[PDB]
């Protein structure tokens, strides 16, 4: 995808985060653990649902239309009726395939991007406290236990708490 | 020779999407569109100065 | 003590010129053509079976006037009437002409 | 382009690389040298021709259709099929300039993309070993030879080995 | 949108910035004070007339077409021109529908793109002399006058000069 993030930097996917489509695992000194991020989650299913909602909205009602199948031979008038309704069929058919394929491609790249900014979203959080591994992982070089990592999580993480102890074994 | 489109101009090659030489065809043929040139990019921007 | 390392992209003395959404022209590396602008000036044989009508019309061929009778139980893909066609027999009229000619040429 | 890489913080192409679309170009103690980028050209290459792909396929095939031009004013039948013809033409003459339109903007900014996704990607490799000098070049603090190069290339390079150098060099 | 910039990591517009698109604010030792950044408005300024002038070119010249409208009953002539009309009208009707939304999808992407490359070129000139502190925002860790925020504004910032200072105030 566009961002590099989804089969990116990001190596793979987690078939075992079964309650959202973005989140976290940790490893600190409680343990490991894994969690959803709903905000995220809740943005590219948002988007998701209001291009679904668009491309299924409002088939056309139509009544009396032109014969489309004939059981004799007429010539002109016939060939003039079949050209009018395989034209438009055609452009039809050309319009889906080009719907589908612009919306997935774009698809695609808006999961790959929400997956991006979060990994930025807490990578600003962080600020000097940890570094980007380059796998979509950080080191946090200080002790962070539960309740530290949930802080980062839920955006209310206090970077001037940790910093002297991370920049100590950051850089010393 | 050998071709699967036909147009009143002779034949006409058809790995092209679009053609510009008539709207009269037989067979396997571009579409017929106005334009007499469309260009699809295959590289990136060329920028070789500033 | 150290190095530099610089990320880049290639270039070109001159690319070609496309259009896209924001700009009427800029410039890329290479593109492709996806209009076909020119014909030999020749119809190729094949893969389709061409019957060359000649001096013949199809409705000529078919009613059997006397010059088009070379064409008795002929066959095509695509019959190719020419300009210099004519008749030499009955004169005559087919009231809605067009019709019986497409019905007869598919 | 949206990404800001090419025509961007990368001022201008190189038409010295002359063996890849995307690469590296470097200075160190054992003089200075060129390689292109072998994955991120072959990513632009593959999504390129693979859209090619896409657009080139299957011409529609047709056989009895209407006639279109006429050499007797007729009214009101060949009225009708040459409006059908030239609303037909003008609807895929509009898919046409469409089509092309948001393919090479997309192209532009794919290859924009690859650009900026192998910057990050080199970034990432160096950790607290470089500093990004904001040109699309990199400063690295550390004695670095081309076998050194050569691993930040091939993307092997072990940021731990040079890391106490570097800081030394950044930071004192 | 894609980028996370607008409606994103800067957490709104500023109804009180009227002379560009994009800017900056700042606060030092002299005050505080607003000024726009005239590259980066007239850069989204530029693409949004280009995608217009490409939109309002060239309404299609037509003279002698067929009737639309009837007066008398007639069967399968007519039942076959108001099937052309009608059919002519859904397919012009959905290329629009699908153009406005495929230009303003890019239009807000382009535009958020923009507003994260100002950042990003901002964050590239002040180097280690200063910390994203997460929602669009700089902390500059070296005194910075009036003549300063412009040498960053204006793109001439040497982060050489400061850099001591900086260092000292971040990490020690
Ligand atoms: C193929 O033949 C067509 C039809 O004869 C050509 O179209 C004509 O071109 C001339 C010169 O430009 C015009 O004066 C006529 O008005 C056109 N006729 C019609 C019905 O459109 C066309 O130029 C030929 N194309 C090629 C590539 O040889
Ligand atoms: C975020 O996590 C901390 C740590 O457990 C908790 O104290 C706080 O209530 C949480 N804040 C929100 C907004 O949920
Ligand atoms: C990467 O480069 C190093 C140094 O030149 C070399 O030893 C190694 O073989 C290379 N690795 C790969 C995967 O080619
Ligand atoms: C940028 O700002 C500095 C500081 O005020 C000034 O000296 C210089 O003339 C400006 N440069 C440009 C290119 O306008």
């Amino acid at each position: 995808g566009l961002f590099g993030a989804i089969a990116g930097f990001i190596e793979n996917g987690w078939e075992g985060m079964i309650d959202g489509w973005y989140g976290f695992r940790h490893q600190n000194s409680e343990g490991t653990g894994q969690a959803a991020d709903l905000k995220s989650t809740q943005a590219a299913i948002d988007q998701i649902n209001g291009k679904l909602n668009r491309v299924i909205e409002k088939t056309n009602e139509k009544f009396h239309q032109i014969e489309k199948e004939f059981s004799e031979v007429e010539g002109r008038i016939q060939d003039l009726e079949k050209y009018v309704e395989d034209t438009k069929i055609d452009l039809w058919s050309y319009n889906a395939e080009l719907l589908v394929a612009l919306e997935n491609q774009h698809t695609i790249d808006l999961t790959d991007s929400e997956m991006n900014k979060l990994f930025e979203k807490t990578g600003r959080q962080l600020r000097e406290n940890a570094e980007d591994m380059g796998n979509g992982c950080f080191k946090i070089y200080h002790k962070c236990d539960n309740a530290c990592i949930e802080s980062i999580r839920n955006g209310t993480y206090d970077h001037d708490v940790y910093r002297d102890e991370a920049l100590n074994n950051r850089f010393q | 020779c050998i071709s699967e489109c036909i147009t009143p101009n002779g034949s006409i090659p058809n790995d092209k999407p679009f053609q510009n030489v008539n709207k009269i065809t037989y067979g396997a043929c571009p579409k017929y569109v106005k334009q007499n040139t469309l260009k699809l990019a295959t590289g990136m921007r060329n920028v070789p100065e500033k | 003590p150290g190095a530099t390392l610089c990320l880049g992209h290639h270039a070109v003395p001159n690319g070609t010129l496309v259009k896209t959404i924001t700009d009427d022209q800029i410039e890329v590396t290479n593109a492709t053509e996806l209009v076909q602008s020119s014909s030999t000036g020749k119809i190729c044989n094949n893969p389709h079976r061409i019957l060359d009508g000649i001096d013949c019309t199809l409705i000529d061929a078919l009613l059997g006037d006397p010059h088009c009778d070379v064409f008795q139980n002929e066959t095509w893909d695509l019959f190719v009437e020419r300009s210099k066609a004519f008749s030499n027999c009955y004169p005559y009229d087919v009231p809605d002409y067009a019709s019986l000619r497409s019905l007869v040429a598919s």
